[PDB]
C-alpha cells in the first residue's frame, strides 16, 4: 500500500480528491488554512500510485506526497484486473 | 502630411531636428527611429574623418616616400603588405590610445553616450574655434566637416575599388587599351548556369 | 458573421442581396510594423543570424581556402 | 493584423507565465498541424492540403530545373550506361571529390518515358512547375481565408468529393496521361531508338505524322520497329486508357451512397479519412516498391541498379511510414470522438482480437528467428544437414510455386514469374510476416487500448498523446495511443529494414549469378544471398560486413560522402539511444545546476530552461533512431550499389 | 614468435631529473620536420596532384568541369607551398598542431586568443542582452536595435568583464540567487 500523506502546506484546494481514480483522498475539516479544509487519505489502501492527485497540487510543491512502496504491493495498488488475491 | 526635404516622397523622418545636417533630413530606411541619434552621428563624423584622411593618405603615398627602408607601392592596397611589422603596431598602439582615452573607456554603444554632456563627435581637439564664432558660422564650419566627411568615404572607397579593377595605381586612370574592366573571376549562382 | 468562417478571413459576408458592385481585397491585411515584429522572433532573428554566420564563413573559406596562414 | 496574427502564437506564449518556458516552445511546434476542433477545421485542412502540394510542386520545378542546368542528361540520352548524375558541387571546402553525384531517383528514365530529349523542356518544365506552386499557394491562401468552411466534403459532399475523385482526377487523368502517352510519348521513344532525330513534340500533332503516314495498328511501323525499350510504354498506354475506361464506367455502375462517417465528428472524421488514405498510400507505396523491379515499365530502367534499389528502398520505407501513420491516425480519430459507437464491436472483442494477435506474433518470432538460430547453431557445431536449407531439410515454400491456370488467352503472368524459391526466401519471407506482424500487433493494440483498458480504465480522458498515467499499478508507462505509435515505428523500421536486406541481397545475388558469363549454366546454389541468408551470421558476413568495404573505402573517391553520412548515420543512432534510454528528471536536474551556474553571472534567461517533456524526448529519440539507422542503410546501399554497378 | 617493440627505460638511478632548456622548442624536437623537406609529405603532395590531374583527364579540355577542376589543383598547388611551413613529424607528413604554447607556424597561441575574444564577444553580447531586456517577451520576440547594439557593443567584453567582475556586478551573491538547499543547508 503506498502510503500518501497530506501536509500543512495544503489549502483546500479539492483538487486532489477530484484527481483520484479510486477515492483515497477526502476533504477533513481544519483549522489551518483559509478554506478551513484540508486533505485526508483514510483509504490508502485503494491507492494505485498514479500520482495523479500529485500533478493536480499547486502549491510550491506536493501538499500531498505519494510515496511508492514496491515491497508491499496490493491488488489494488497495483490495479490487478484478472486476478484476485482476496 | 510632413515629408523628408531631400526625399519628397517619404515621410518626414524625427530625431534629425536639432542636428548639424539635419536640415536636408536624409533617412529613408530610418536608423534615426531604431537607434541613438547620438551615436550615429559619432559614427558618420568618425568614418568621415577616418576616410578624409585615408583619402588624403591614398592620394599621398605614393608621392611622400614611405619609411627608410620600405617602397611605397604606386598602387596604395599594397602598402599594408610593404609595412613593417613595427610600423603597424605603433599604428595599432596610436589608435588604440587615442580612441580609447577619447572616450574614458565609455567606448562602446551601450555606454558612450550615458554620461550626461558627451557631444557627438567632440572629442576636444580644437573645439575652441567653434567655442567663439556665431551659432550659424560654427554649425556651417560643422556642416563642411559632414559633407567633406560623406565625400571622402564615397571618393576612399571609389579609390579602393578603382584600385582593384585596374589592378594598378589609382591616378593611371584608365590605362591604354582599356576596352572595358576584366569580367569578375570566381563562380557565383550565375557562373554554373543558374 | 452568421456564416462560419476562419478567423482573419479577407471574405465578405455571404448573405448578400443583388449582385453588389464592391471592392473586396483579397490580399492579407498586413502591416509594416507587424512585418518588422514578425522578422524580429527569436527563430526567424536566430535562424537569420545563423545563415549570415554560415554565409559569412563560406565566403571566408572560398577566398581563403584552408588554413594557409596558421 | 494578419501579419501581427502570424506570430500569434509567440504572443500568446510570452502573454502568460505559465508559457515563457521552452516547454511552451516544444508544445509550440508540437502542436503546430494539430488543427483544433473549430467551425473552420475543414477549411484549415483543405489549405495546409493545398499548401503542401505548391511545397511538392517547388520540389518537382527545382528537380526538373537540377536535370536542366546541373545534369548529364543529354549524355545519357546519348548513352543510357553512363551514370546519371543531376547535382553540381561548388567547390567550397574541399569537397570537389564528390562534384558529379549519381542521382538515383529515376529522374533520367522518368523523361525518357515522357519524350523529353532536350533541357529547354526541362526548363519549361521547371517554370511551369513554379507557376504551379505559385498557383497552390494562391489556392491554399485563398481558402484558409476567403471561401467555404468545407465541413461539407466528408459527411454531406462525400459522394460530389469521391466521384468527382473516380471519374475526374483519376480517370481524365489516366486518360490524358494515355494520350500523352501514344502522342509524345511512344513517337519520341521510337525516333530515339531508331535514331533518327526527334522533331518538335507538338509537330507529332499534326495528323499527318505517324498517326496518319500508316494506318497499322500493331507492331509494324517503318524499316524495322522491333526495340524492346518501347513496348512497356505501349502497354503502360494500353492500361491507362483501359483504366480510364473502367472507372469512369464504373463510377456510374457504383453505389457510394454509404458514408460511414455519420456517427463521428467532423476532427474525427478528418483523422479517420487520413488514417484510411495513409493506409491506401503506403501499400500502394510498396506495391510500387515491388511492381518496380517486378516489371519494368521505364526506359533503361533496370539497366541502372542504383536507380531501381533507391526506388525499391524509398518506396518501401514511405509504406511503411504511411501505414504506421494510418494506424496512428486511427487512434486520434477513435480517441478524439465523443461517441465512436461505430469501432464497437472491435472495442468489445478487445482483448479476444489483441491476444490472438499476440499469439500470432510469439508463434511467427518463435518458428522464423529460431528457424535462423539452428541454422547458425547447426553450422557452428559442424552439421551441415541438420540445417534448414536445400541441401538439409528444405522449407521449400510450395505455395509460392504455383500459379497454374486455364488459359482463356493469357500469358506472362500466369507463373511463378519465371523465379525459383527455395530455403532461404521461406524463412526470409517468415522473418517479414512476423515484424509485420508484431508492427500491425503494436499499433492495432495502441488502437483498441486507445479509450480504456484494464491496467487505466479512462484513457480516453488523457486524450491521444500523454507520457503515461503515473508509476502507479506497478508502472503506466507508455500506455498512451502515441506509444504505442512510437512503438510501433521501430518495429515499422525493424521490418522495413530487415525487407530491404533481403531485397538487395537477392538483388546482388541476381547480378553476381547473371554475371556468371555465358558458359557457365550451373549456378548450383552460388546465389549467394541462397547459400548463406540462412545463418545470422550469414547475414552478417556475407551482406553487412561484405558490402561495407565500399561504404568504407569510400574516402577520397566519389562516394566519401556516403561513407561520412554512414558516419553520422550511426552518430545520430546512439544519440537517440541517448534520448530513448534517459529521462525527463536527471536532464531537468542536470539544467537546474547549469542554470544556477548561469544565475550565478547574472545572465537569468526568463524562457525558463526546461528539459524535453516525456513524450517530447520519447519522440526526439524515435526520430533520431529512424534517421540514424535509415541514412546508415541509405549510405550503405547507395555506395555498394555505385561503386559495384 | 616475438613480441611487441621492446623499449628501453632510462634507469635514472642519478638521483636528478634533467629538462634540457634547448628542447624546448618544436625546432629542436628530433621527430618532428618541416613539411618543407619532409619527403613524406612531398610524397602525399605529389599523390594529390597526381589523383586531381587523373581527375581532371576525365572531362574534355575546356569544358566547366575541366576549369573546376584545374581551380582545384590550383588550390592544392598553394595550400601545399603555404604548408611547407607547417612541421609535419618525420613518418607520416601531415602537419601538427604545437599546443605547447609557443608562437610558431601552426601554433595554438593566437587561433585560442581569437577564439576566446570571438566567443567572450558573443556571450558577453547575450548576456547585456539578457540584463538590458529582462523580460520573457523580448527574449521570444528579439528587439533587434537593441540586440545588435548589445552585439556590436561587446567588443570590449574583455575589459568590461574584469570590471565588473572586480566591482561586483558581474556574479551573484550566493545568498541572493537560487541556490539548491533542499537538504537544509
Ligand atoms: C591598441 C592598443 C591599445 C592601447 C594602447 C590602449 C590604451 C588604453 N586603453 Mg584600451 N582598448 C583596446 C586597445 C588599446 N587600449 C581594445 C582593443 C579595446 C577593446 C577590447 C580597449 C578597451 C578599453 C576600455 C574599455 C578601456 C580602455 C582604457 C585604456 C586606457 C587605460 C590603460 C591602462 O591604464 O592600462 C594600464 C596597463 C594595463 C597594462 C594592463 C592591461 C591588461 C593587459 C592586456 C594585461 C589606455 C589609454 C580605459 C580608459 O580607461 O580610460 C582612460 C578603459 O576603461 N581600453
Ligand atoms: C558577411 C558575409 C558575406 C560576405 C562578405 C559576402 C560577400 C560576397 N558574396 Mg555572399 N552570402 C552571404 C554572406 C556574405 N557574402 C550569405 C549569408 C549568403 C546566404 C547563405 C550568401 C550568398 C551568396 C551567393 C549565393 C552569392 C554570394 C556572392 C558574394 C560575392 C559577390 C557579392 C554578392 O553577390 O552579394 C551576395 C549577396 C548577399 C549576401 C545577399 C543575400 C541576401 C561577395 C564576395 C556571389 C558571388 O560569388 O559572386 C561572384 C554569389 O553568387 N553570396
Ligand atoms: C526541391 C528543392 C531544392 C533543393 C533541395 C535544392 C538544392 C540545391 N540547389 Mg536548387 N533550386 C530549386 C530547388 C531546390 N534546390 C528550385 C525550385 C530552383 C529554381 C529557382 C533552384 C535553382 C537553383 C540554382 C540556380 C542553383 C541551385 C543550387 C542548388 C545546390 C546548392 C544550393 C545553394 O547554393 O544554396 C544557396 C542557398 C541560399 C543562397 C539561400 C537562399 C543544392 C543541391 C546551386 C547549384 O547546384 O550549384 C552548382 C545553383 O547554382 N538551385
Ligand atoms: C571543434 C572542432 C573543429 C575545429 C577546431 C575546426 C577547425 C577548422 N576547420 Mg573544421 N570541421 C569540423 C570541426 C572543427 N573544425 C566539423 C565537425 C566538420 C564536419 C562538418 C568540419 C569540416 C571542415 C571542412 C570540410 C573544412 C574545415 C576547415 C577547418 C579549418 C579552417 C577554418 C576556417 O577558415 O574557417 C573560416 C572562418 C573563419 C576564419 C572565421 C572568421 C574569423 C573570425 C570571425 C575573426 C574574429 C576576430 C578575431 C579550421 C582549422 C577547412 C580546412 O581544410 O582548413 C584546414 C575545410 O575545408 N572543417
Ligand atoms: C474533377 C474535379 C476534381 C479534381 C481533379 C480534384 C483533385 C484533387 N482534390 Mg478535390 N474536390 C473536388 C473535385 C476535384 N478534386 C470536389 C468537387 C470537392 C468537394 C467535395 C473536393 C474536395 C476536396 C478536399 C476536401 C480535398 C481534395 C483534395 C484533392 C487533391 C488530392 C486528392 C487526394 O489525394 O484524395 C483526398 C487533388 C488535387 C485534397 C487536397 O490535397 O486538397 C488540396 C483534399 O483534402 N478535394
Ligand atoms: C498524410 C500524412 C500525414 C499528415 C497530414 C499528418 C498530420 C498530422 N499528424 Mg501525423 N503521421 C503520419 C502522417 C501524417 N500526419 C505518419 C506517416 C506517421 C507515422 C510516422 C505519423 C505519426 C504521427 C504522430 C505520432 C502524431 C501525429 C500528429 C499529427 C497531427 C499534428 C502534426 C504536427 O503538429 O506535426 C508538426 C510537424 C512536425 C513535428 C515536423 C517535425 C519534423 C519531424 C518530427 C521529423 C522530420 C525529420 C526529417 C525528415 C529529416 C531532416 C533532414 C535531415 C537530412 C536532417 C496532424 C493532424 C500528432 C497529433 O497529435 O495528431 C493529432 C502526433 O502526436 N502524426
Ligand atoms: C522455433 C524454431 C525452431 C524449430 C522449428 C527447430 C526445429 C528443429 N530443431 Mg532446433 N533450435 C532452435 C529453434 C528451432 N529448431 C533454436 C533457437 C536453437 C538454439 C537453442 C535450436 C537448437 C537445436 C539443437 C541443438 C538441435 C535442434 C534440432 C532440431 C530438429 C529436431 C528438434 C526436435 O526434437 O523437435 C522436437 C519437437 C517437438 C517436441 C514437437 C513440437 C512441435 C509440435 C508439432 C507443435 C504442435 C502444435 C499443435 C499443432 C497445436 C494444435 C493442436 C490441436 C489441433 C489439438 C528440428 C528440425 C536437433 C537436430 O539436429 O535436428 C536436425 C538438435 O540436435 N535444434
Ligand atoms: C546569453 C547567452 C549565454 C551565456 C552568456 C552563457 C554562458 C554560460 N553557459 Mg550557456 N547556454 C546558452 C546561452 C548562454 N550561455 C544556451 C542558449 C544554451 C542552450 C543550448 C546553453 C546551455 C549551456 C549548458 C548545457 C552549459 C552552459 C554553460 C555555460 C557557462 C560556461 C560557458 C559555456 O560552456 O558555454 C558553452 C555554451 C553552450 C554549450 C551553448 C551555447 C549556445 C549559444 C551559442 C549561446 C546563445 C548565445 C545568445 C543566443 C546570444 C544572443 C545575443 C542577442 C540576443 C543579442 C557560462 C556561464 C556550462 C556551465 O554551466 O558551466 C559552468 C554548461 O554546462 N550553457
Ligand atoms: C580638425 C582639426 C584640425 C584638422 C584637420 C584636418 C586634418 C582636416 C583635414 C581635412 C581633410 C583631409 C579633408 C579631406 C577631404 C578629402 C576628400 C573630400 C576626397 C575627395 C575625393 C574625391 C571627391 C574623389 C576622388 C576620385 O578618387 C575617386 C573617387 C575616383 C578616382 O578615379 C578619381 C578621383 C581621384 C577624382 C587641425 C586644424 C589640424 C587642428 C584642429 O585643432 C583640429
Ligand atoms: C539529452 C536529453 C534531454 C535534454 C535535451 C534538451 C535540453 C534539448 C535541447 C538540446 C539543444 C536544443 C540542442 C540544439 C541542437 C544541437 C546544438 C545540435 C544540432 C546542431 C549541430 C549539428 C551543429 C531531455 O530533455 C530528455 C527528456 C526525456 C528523455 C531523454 C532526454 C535526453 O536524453
Ligand atoms: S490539491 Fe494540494 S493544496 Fe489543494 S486540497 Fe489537495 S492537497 Fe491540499
Ligand atoms: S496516487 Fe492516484 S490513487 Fe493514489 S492517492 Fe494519488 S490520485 Fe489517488
Ligand atoms: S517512468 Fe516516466 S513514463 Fe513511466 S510512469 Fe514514471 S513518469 Fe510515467
Amino acid at each position: 500500500a503506498h502510503a500518501v500523506k497530506i501536509y500543512d502546506t495544503c489549502i483546500g484546494c479539492t483538487l486532489c480528491v477530484r484527481a483520484c481514480p479510486t477515492d483515497v483522498i477526502e476533504m477533513v475539516p481544519a483549522t489551518v488554512n483559509a478554506a478551513k479544509q484540508v486533505a485526508s487519505t483514510p483509504r490508502v489502501e485503494d491507492c494505485v500510485g498514479c500520482k495523479r492527485c500529485e500533478t493536480a497540487c499547486p502549491t510550491d510543491f506536493l501538499s500531498i506526497r505519494v510515496y511508492l512502496q514496491e515491497n508491499e504491493e496490493t491488488q489494488y495498488s497495483l490495479g490487478l484486473d484478472l486476478a484476485d488475491w482476496s | 502630411k510632413e515629408t523628408s526635404a531631400s526625399v519628397p516622397f517619404l515621410p518626414k523622418p524625427k530625431n534629425l531636428a536639432g542636428w548639424v545636417g539635419g536640415e536636408t533630413e536624409f533617412d529613408p530606411i530610418g536608423f534615426s527611429n531604431w537607434f541613438d541619434m547620438k551615436w550615429l552621428r559619432e559614427a558618420e563624423l568618425k568614418h568621415g574623418r577616418v576616410c578624409m584622411m585615408a583619402t588624403v593618405g591614398f592620394v599621398l603615398q605614393p608621392y611622400i616616400g614611405a619609411y627608410p627602408g620600405v617602397e611605397m607601392p604606386a598602387d596604395s592596397l599594397q602598402a599594408v603588405y610593404a609595412a613593417p611589422s613595427e610600423a603597424w603596431f605603433a599604428f595599432i598602439f596610436a589608435a588604440g590610445y587615442i580612441e580609447s582615452s577619447s572616450y574614458n573607456g565609455k567606448i562602446t554603444q551601450l555606454n558612450m553616450f550615458e554620461d550626461s554632456d558627451r557631444v557627438p563627435g567632440n572629442l576636444g581637439w580644437g573645439s575652441t574655434r567653434l567655442e567663439g564664432m556665431s551659432k550659424e558660422e560654427s554649425e556651417l564650419m560643422q556642416l563642411k566637416e559632414l559633407k567633406n566627411g560623406r565625400l571622402a568615404m564615397l571618393a576612399f572607397s571609389g579609390m579602393v575599388h578603382h584600385n582593384i579593377v585596374v589592378k594598378g595605381a589609382l591616378f593611371p586612370l584608365v590605362p591604354d587599351g582599356w576596352t572595358g574592366p576584366e569580367p569578375w573571376a570566381v563562380g557565383s549562382i550565375m557562373n554554373n548556369m543558374g | 458573421r452568421k456564416i462560419p468562417a476562419g478567423p482573419y478571413s479577407v471574405s465578405v459576408e455571404p448573405l448578400r442581396d443583388g449582385a453588389t458592385n464592391e471592392v473586396s481585397i483579397v490580399t492579407p491585411p498586413i502591416s509594416s510594423e507587424g512585418v518588422q515584429e514578425y522578422l524580429s522572433l527569436a527563430p526567424v532573428f536566430f535562424m537569420a543570424l545563423a545563415i549570415f554566420t554560415s554565409g559569412f564563413a563560406i565566403e571566408v573559406l572560398r577566398f581563403f581556402p584552408d588554413t594557409r596562414y596558421w | 493584423d494578419f501579419s501581427k496574427a502570424a506570430f500569434g502564437s509567440a504572443t500568446g506564449l510570452v502573454a502568460k507565465a505559465a508559457s515563457q518556458t521552452t516547454t511552451a516552445i516544444w508544445n509550440l511546434h508540437a502542436d503546430a498541424h494539430d488543427f483544433s476542433n473549430s467551425s473552420y477545421l475543414s477549411k484549415q485542412v483543405f489549405a495546409a492540403n493545398l499548401a503542401h502540394i505548391g511545397v511538392v510542386f517547388i520540389w518537382l520545378s527545382g528537380m526538373h530545373f537540377h536535370g536542366a542546368y546541373f545534369s548529364n542528361y543529354l549524355d545519357w540520352l546519348q548513352d543510357p550506361s553512363i551514370a546519371p548524375t543531376a547535382q553540381q558541387v561548388s567547390n567550397i571546402a574541399n569537397q570537389s571529390v564528390l562534384n558529379p553525384i549519381r542521382v538515383t531517383s529515376g529522374f533520367f528514365n522518368l523523361w525518357l518515358a515522357e519524350g523529353i530529349t532536350s533541357t529547354y523542356q526541362l526548363k519549361v518544365i521547371a517554370a511551369f512547375g513554379l507557376i504551379a506552386s505559385a498557383l497552390c499557394f494562391l489556392g491554399s491562401y485563398f481558402h484558409m481565408h476567403s471561401s467555404t468552411s468545407f465541413t461539407r466534403v466528408l459527411n454531406t459532399k462525400l459522394t460530389s468529393l469521391s466521384t468527382h475523385h473516380l471519374v475526374g482526377l483519376l480517370g481524365l487523368g489516366s486518360l490524358a496521361w494515355a494520350g500523352h502517352l501514344i502522342h509524345i510519348s511512344l513517337p519520341v521513344n521510337i525516333l530515339l531508338n531508331a535514331g533518327v532525330a526527334v522533331p518538335s513534340p507538338h509537330s507529332l500533332l499534326s495528323s499527318k505524322a505517324v498517326a496518319t503516314i500508316v494506318e497499322q495498328l500493331s507492331f509494324s511501323a517503318l524499316t524495322s520497329s522491333d526495340g524492346y525499350v518501347w513496348q512497356p510504354l505501349v502497354y503502360s498506354a494500353m492500361h491507362h486508357f483501359a483504366l480510364a475506361l473502367v472507372l469512369i464506367v464504373g463510377s456510374i455502375f457504383l453505389s457510394t451512397a454509404s458514408n460511414p462517417l455519420m456517427s463521428f465528428t467532423v476532427g474525427s472524421s478528418w483523422h479517420l479519412v487520413l488514417g484510411v488514405q495513409l493506409f491506401v498510400t503506403g501499400t500502394a507505396s510498396v506495391l510500387y516498391a515491388q511492381m518496380s523491379n517486378a516489371y519494368p515499365v521505364y526506359p533503361y530502367l533496370l539497366t541502372d541498379h542504383p536507380t531501381v534499389v533507391s526506388l525499391f528502398v524509398h518506396h518501401m520505407w514511405i509504406g511503411g511510414f504511411f501505414l504506421v501513420g494510418a494506424f496512428a491516425h486511427l487512434s486520434i480519430g477513435l480517441v478524439r470522438d465523443t461517441l465512436p459507437q461505430s469501432f464497437s464491436v472491435v472495442l468489445t472483442q478487445r482483448d479476444i482480437i489483441l491476444g490472438h494477435l499476440t499469439w500470432v506474433v510469439a508463434f511467427l518470432g518463435v518458428h522464423s528467428f529460431g528457424l535462423y538460430v539452428h541454422n547458425d547453431t547447426m553450422q557452428a557445431l559442424g552439421r551441415p544437414d541438420d540445417m534448414f536449407s536445400d541441401n538439409a531439410i528444405s522449407l521449400l515454400p510450395v505455395f509460392a510455386r504455383w500459379s497454374t491456370l486455364t488459359l482463356n488467352s493469357t500469358g506472362s503472368a500466369v507463373s511463378v514469374l519465371g523465379v525459383e524459391l527455395s530455403t532461404a526466401d521461406f524463412m526470409v519471407t517468415h522473418i517479414h510476416a512476423f515484424t509485420i506482424h508484431t508492427t500491425v500487433l503494436i499499433l492495432v493494440k495502441g488502437f483498441l487500448y486507445a479509450r480504456s483498458s484494464r491496467l487505466v480504465n479512462d484513457k480516453y480522458k488523457l486524450d491521444f498523446r500523454y507520457p503515461c498515467d503515473g508509476p502507479g499499478r506497478g508502472g503506466t508507462c507508455q500506455i498512451s495511443p502515441w506509444d504505442h505509435v512510437f512503438l510501433g515505428l521501430f518495429w515499422m523500421y525493424n521490418s522495413i529494414s530487415v525487407v530491404i536486406f533481403h531485397f538487395f541481397w537477392e538483388y546482388q545475388s541476381n547480378l553476381a549469378s547473371i554475371k556468371a558469363s555465358a558458359g557457365g549454366s550451373i549456378r548450383a546454389l552460388a546465389s549467394d544471398f541462397e547459400l548463406n541468408s540462412i545463418n545470422t551470421n550469414g547475414w552478417l558476413r556475407n551482406f553487412l560486413w561484405s558490402g561495407a568495404a565500399q561504404v568504407i573505402q569510400s574516402y577520397g573517391s566519389p562516394l566519401a560522402a556516403y561513407g561520412l553520412t554512414f558516419l553520422a548515420s550511426h552518430f545520430v543512432w546512439a544519440l537517440s539511444l541517448m534520448f530513448l534510454f534517459s529521462g525527463r528528471g536527471y536532464w531537468q536536474e542536470l539544467i537546474e545546476s547549469v542554470l544556477w551556474a548561469h544565475h550565478k553571472l547574472y545572465v537569468v534567461p526568463h524562457i525558463q530552461p526546461r528539459a524535453l517533456s516525456i513524450t517530447s524526448g520519447r519522440a526526439v529519440g524515435l526520430t533520431h533512431y529512424l534517421l540514424g539507422g535509415i541514412g546508415t542503410t541509405w549510405s550503405f546501399f547507395l555506395a555498394r550499389i555505385v561503386a559495384t554497378a | 614468435i616475438d613480441t611487441a617493440p621492446v623499449t628501453k627505460m632510462k634507469n635514472l638511478k642519478t638521483g636528478t631529473v634533467e629538462v634540457d632548456q634547448t628542447k624546448l622548442s618544436v625546432k629542436s624536437w628530433g621527430h618532428m620536420e618541416p613539411c618543407g623537406q619532409n619527403k613524406k609529405f612531398q610524397k602525399r603532395i605529389k599523390d594529390e596532384a597526381f589523383k586531381l590531374k587523373k581527375r581532371q583527364d576525365k572531362y574534355a579540355k575546356g569544358s566547366a568541369a575541366y576549369a573546376g577542376v584545374q581551380e582545384v589543383i590550383d588550390q592544392a598547388k598553394d595550400t601545399a607551398k603555404a604548408y611547407e611551413g607547417r612541421w609535419c613529424g618525420k613518418k607520416d607528413g601531415l602537419p601538427r598542431v604545437i599546443a605547447t604554447g609557443e608562437v610558431t607556424r601552426g601554433g595554438i597561441v593566437t587561433p585560442a586568443l581569437m577564439f576566446l575574444y570571438t566567443t567572450g564577444w558573443i556571450g558577453y553580447a547575450g548576456r547585456s542582452y539578457l540584463l538590458r531586456t529582462k523580460d520573457a517577451a523580448k527574449e521570444i520576440k528579439i528587439d533587434v536595435p537593441l540586440a545588435l547594439t548589445c552585439m556590436t557593443s561587446a567588443f570590449a567584453w574583455p575589459v568590461y568583464s574584469w570590471q565588473d567582475i572586480t566591482n561586483g556586478r558581474f556574479v551573484a551573491k550566493d545568498t541572493e540567487i537560487r541556490v539548491q538547499r533542499m537538504h537544509m543547508a
